[PDB]
RNA sequence: GACGACAUUAGACGAAUCAUCUGGAAAGAUGAAUCAAAGAAGGUAAUAAUCCUGUAGUCGAAAAUGUUGUCUCUCUUGAGUGGAUCCUGAGUACGACGGAGCACGUGAAAUUCCGUCGGAAUCUGGGAGGACCAUCUCCUAAGGCUAAAUACUCUCUAGUGACCGAUAGUGAACCAGUACCGUGAGGGAAAGGUGAAAAGCACCCCGGAAGGGGAGUGAAAUAGAACCUGAAACCGUGUGCUU
RNA sequence: GCAGUAAAUGUGGAGCCGUAGCGAAAGCGAGUCUGAAUAGGGCGUUUAGUAUUUGGUCGUAGACCCGAAACCAGGUGAUCU
RNA sequence: CAAUGGUAGGAGAGCGUUCUAAGGGCGUUGAAGCAUGAUCGUAAGGACAUGUGGAGCGCUUAGAAGUGAGAAUGCCGGUGU
């Protein structure tokens, strides 16, 4: 699950409680399934919502 | 302070003034001992090792349960009491060389040379002029100079022909003025030094 | 390796000329209404580390 | 000395004490550790400064002070340290480094007064104490702050 | 690609000792010599510079590979003046929220990254100098490449050690990751030494054989193959003194 | 670090300790801090340190040796049940 | 003239073992090991003789340590009851 255009992906870090108790966590990208024009043929692929902010034509 | 200079045939040619600051001091036996000891510990390349209970192959499971068998409790097959595994405090690779202050090193050299100069164990020659390596000729040279079995010959610089001429004589070692060391001087029963080498040593050693 | 310094103790003592350690005083943080004027102003001074404590904590401040 | 008759300096060497080898040595069974408790265990004993759960000294006491990130601390030269020069010499930080009376200039040279001059010479250092300046001038010879 | 250059993957030459004693045999001892750019080392029936293999030194490649030098080859302009206009990396830098990383405990985060939302300036610009503003100084992000100094050793060559000498040293000196254990991952041993030479006992006798006693080999046979030495525990047989 | 035989050693003076202390610090300095004080008091002055090393103790390392029940990580097992 | 019981424990002086350096020695006219003995020193321990053994090993001074076992329901072997 990566973004098709940018390369944006998930990453790992910690969830911290008020007492600073660490528990492993994940940060997923805002990936949406959209039909874009890869090399001529239309195709549905994962793109991050930020890569769609300006420049990608569904 | 005055040493008569001899030719390789043994006849008196001239004389040299060798200082009492290098060849007439009272030997410091404490510093000389420390220098010899440091010198001989510097030649050790301690590459000895054993395998403790971690380096010995296998032995990772508890051999039997802790209670109920009637046997002494054990935890590994390679424990130090077991045959075949585990040395507790063995040799480890390490260096044995240490350092002495610079003035102590030069005092040790001066004391070794002064000791070799008071026992009438210092013979000064003018030059060597060996044009070819020939062991027999160097042996005759040493015999004409009446030197003991153990002798240290000292040249001004690296005389290749003298070095080659004295490699195979047992108990004769060749060195330069800068290559002098306390262990080598104290080993030899006599010193055969070239006049130029003597002057160079006097310059360097204070 | 190199021996470490007790960093809590280094924030509490200063070494003097003859090798002693000058220290601050306890009971000098709050609750000053429950101490006498003489107590408060004499706790406003510096003592040394006692030699019993010294033989206990010699090595913690070895580099100071 | 000879290599077969060499002797160490008297009182320089001493045989180390090997522990746990028989009871005639005095350190045989328990090896000098007494009988039981932490002190007898291998790797036992307690962290230095620990007081068995009594609040330790360096937590009974408060912290005080701060460190100034830029202290101008100076290499100091006293008056009697200058009598090793001659009369009429012009002494500067570089000259007194050369003469070795100052092994390093830490942030400058400060002249202080402990001995006396007994000489007549001009000095040029970074700082002076009042006594040092007056004692330099009393015998004639100036002090330039540089 | 084409001439050389050393280096390596076989190798060659290479000095100088004879005699007697003891002994089974000498290299040992005694005497008298000799070589040494060679007295490192290992063998030889005991301890050899001169007996052998070697060592110092010198010489050596058909071929097939590293490496380096020339000259071929292949590429190709490089300064300075002005500066009016033009360009100099955008969903970037940055911010908020949540995290991570900086010696530094979302926190002053300075400096730096990730996720989510916001989201710039274009040299009269932008960033940094440990919050932040001013001045001053230094630098020019959001494109990419880059040898050397550094790390490590399954291998190969040469060597070294106040490192071990068969319960040690690798688990494994010996057909060892093998006998053996487990369904499996896995776990994991024990076991070196005749003698210089096998000269390893022809023949006779008891015995089915195994064993043995002679004879013989050997310096030695309680060195006979489980074979160097051969401790102690333990097992026997005789006795001097005792019960 | 360079040279040297995996020596000694030579060179290498970046550094380190000492020659001055006092104060939180600015800072002053045979004194300094507190204090309004030239008072009182605290720490200091009226020289010996430094490099290597034998011995003893301590710290970091498994730190004198053997011994848990257990915890975690990656694998192997339903041919018994 | 005085002192000398001793556990935890402190201090000192030493005995042995392996290895290394240098010197000086011993060995097939028999080394080390092993065995026995009625020997010497205050102890650790050191010699001598004679058998076995069949090639290596002391002494001096000084350096290093895998330096000393009767006990760990110790480990491995052998052998008992």
């Amino acid at each position: 699950k990566q973004c098709f255009v940018t390369g944006r992906k998930a990453s790992t870090g910690n969830r911290r409680s008020h007492a600073l108790n660490s528990t492993k966590r994940r940060w997923n990208a805002n990936l949406q399934k959209v039909r874009i024009l890869v090399d001529g043929k239309p195709k549905k692929v994962w793109v991050s919502a930020r890569a769609l902010k300006s420049g990608k034509v569904t | 302070a005055n040493y008569d200079v001899l030719k390789l045939d043994g006849t008196k040619s001239g004389s040299i003034e060798l200082s009492d600051a290098v060849f007439g001091i009272e030997p410091n036996n404490s510093v000389l001992f420390e220098a010899i000891n440091l010198q001989r510990a510097s030649l050790r390349q301690g590459t000895h090792a054993v395998k403790n209970r971690s380096a010995v192959s296998g032995g990772g499971r508890k051999p039997w349960k802790q209670k109920g068998t009637g046997r002494a409790r054990q935890g590994t097959i390679r424990a130090p009491q077991w045959r075949g595994g585990g040395i507790v405090f063995g040799p480890t690779p390490r260096s044995y060389a240490y350092k002495m202050p610079k003035k102590m090193r030069r005092l040790a050299l001066r004391s070794a040379l002064s000791f070799k100069a008071q026992e009438n164990g210092l013979t000064v020659v003018d030059a060597f002029n060996f044009e070819a390596p020939k062991t027999k000729e160097f042996k005759n040279v040493l015999s004409t100079l009446e030197q003991p079995k153990k002798v240290l010959v000292v040249t001004e610089n690296e005389d290749v022909n003298v070095e080659l001429s004295a490699r195979n004589i047992p108990g004769v070692q060749v060195t330069t003025a800068q290559g002098l060391n306390v262990l080598d001087i104290t080993n030899a029963d006599s010193l055969v030094i070239t006049e130029a080498a003597a002057k160079k040593v006097e310059e360097v050693l204070g | 390796p190199k021996m470490k310094t007790h960093r809590g103790a280094a924030k509490r003592v200063k070494r003097t000329a003859s090798g002693q350690l000058k220290r601050s005083r306890a009971f000098t943080s709050h609750l000053f209404a429950n101490k006498s004027t003489k107590q408060k102003r004499q706790l406003r001074k510096a003592r040394l580390v006692s030699k019993s404590d010294m033989k206990r904590v010699k090595q913690l401040l070895a580099y100071k | 000395m000879k290599l077969h008759e060499l002797k160490p300096a008297e009182g320089s060497r001493k045989e180390r004490n090997r522990v746990g080898r028989g009871v005639a040595t005095g350190n045989g069974k328990t090896s000098g550790r007494g009988h039981k408790g932490q002190k007898a265990r291998s790797g036992g004993g307690v962290r230095p400064g620990f007081e068995g759960g009594q609040l330790p000294l360096f937590r009974r006491l408060p912290k005080r002070g701060f460190t100034n990130i830029n202290r101008k601390e100076y290499a100091i030269v006293n008056l009697d340290q200058l009598n090793k020069f001659e009369d009429g010499t012009e002494v500067t930080p570089a000259l007194l480094v050369e003469s070795g009376v100052v092994k390093n200039e830490k942030s400058g040279i400060k002249i202080l007064g402990n001995g006396s001059l007994d000489k007549k010479l001009t000095v040029k250092a970074h700082k002076f104490s009042a006594s040092a300046a007056e004692a330099i001038d009393a015998k004639g010879g100036a002090h330039e702050v540089i």
